[PDB]
């Protein structure tokens, strides 16, 4: 019997402000934690075509430019779609597809990335309240999900392979130069000048 | 602060920094170098 | 003769030197070294001139 | 670049003046092999 250490009974009358939720999970407060790959990005901001076109960057490094192009075209985005009835709706370019085997896949455009799920126990999601210095739980993270390219022939995989293969090809640090005179000339001339000023300084100090 | 000279590194023959990497076949004879020589060694003293 | 006088005479004859196989090979090697130096400096303008000069000097038999 | 910094510091009181003298190592420049004669002239080797 490990007796309870705390028996003072002191209690805090702290009241927390909570906001209504736009959605509510049904049947289970379960969520899946998914690691974000390098070739996939999330753009929570609404898609603004004009700033996007005006902010496209061009670099000399072909590998970096190709990687940026791949991540930009593969980035998950969303934008406001004007309905034919005059209303406004949230429109996204990303979907989740479940196959007949029960596996799940993340889809952006025509690209499909498979999901590998590993069950994790005693893993939960919490909401941080920094102003009060306490953590409020949200739900349970039952499964950890990894995103994997569907096949070799997928354009994303081929672009990644090209970028990584040509990235390690460029390696040349030392820069060549042409020597026109003796590399030791500076040292000897500066030593001569230093000895001259040594003699002058010694004479001055003996005369001082 | 600029290019200060720190030393001289011996150069392996027929390597990328050797003078014989270029020069083709004809000039290799004018320099009194055997075209059958394969390099891969240093010349110290 | 002194060393300096020998150098002066050699430079004078080099100015008079129309062509010599040893000297042509040395000039081509120096041009190749200058070309690699320009390449490492990403100077796309000098390298074209050096390539043109190398093409003109070359084509041996 | 394994050891890219040599640092000397000195808290001069001789008026607390903490002076740090640091030298950094930059690029490596290589050249084709060259011969420097006794007279002073240098030429490709």
């Amino acid at each position: 019997h490990t007796k309870s250490v705390y028996d003072n009974g002191e209690t805090l009358d702290i009241s927390l402000p909570i906001h209504p939720k736009s959605h509510i999970p049904q049947g289970k407060q379960d969520r899946w934690v998914v690691k974000l790959p390098d070739f996939l990005d999330i753009n929570a901001e609404p898609f603004d075509p004009r700033p996007f076109e005006m902010n496209v960057k061009t670099h000399e490094d072909k590998n970096q430019e190709l990687l940026d192009k791949l991540i930009a075209v593969n980035t998950v985005r969303w934008r406001y779609a004007k309905s034919e009835t005059g209303g406004i709706f949230k429109e996204t370019n990303s979907q989740i597809i479940q196959w007949e085997d029960g596996t799940y896949s993340l889809r952006v455009g025509s690209e499909i990335f498979d999901m590998f799920t590993t069950n994790t126990d005693d893993n939960y999601l919490v909401s941080e309240h920094n102003e009060e210095g306490i953590l409020m739980t949200e739900s349970t993270l039952s499964k950890s999900v990894k995103l994997v390219p569907a096949s070799f022939q997928s354009t994303t995989h081929q672009k990644l392979a090209k970028a990584l293969s040509a990235k390690q090809k460029k390696e040349s640090y030392a820069r060549s130069v042409v020597t026109k005179e003796d590399p030791e000339e500076r040292q000897r001339r500066l030593e001569s000048q230093e000895n001259e000023r040594y003699r002058l300084e010694r004479r001055r100090k003996q005369a001082e | 602060g600029n290019k200060v000279h720190i030393g001289k590194v011996p150069i392996m023959l027929r390597s990328k920094f050797c003078s014989l990497r270029t020069l083709d076949e004809v000039d290799l004879y004018k320099m009194k170098e055997c075209p059958y020589d394969m390099g891969g060694y240093f010349v110290i003293n | 003769l002194s060393n300096d006088e020998v150098n002066s005479i050699v430079k004078m004859k080099q100015s008079l030197s129309s062509n010599t196989g040893f000297n042509t090979v040395l000039k081509k090697a120096q041009l190749q070294e200058e070309l690699e130096e320009a390449r490492d400096a990403h100077d796309h303008e000098r390298v074209a001139r050096i390539e043109a000069e190398l093409k003109s000097i070359g084509a041996e038999s | 670049w394994e050891e890219p910094r040599l640092i000397l510091d000195q808290p001069a009181q001789h008026d607390n003046i903490n002076k740090r003298y640091e030298i950094r190592f930059g690029k490596i420049y290589l050249s084709r092999p060259t011969m420097t004669e006794a007279d002073g002239t240098t030429h490709a080797m």
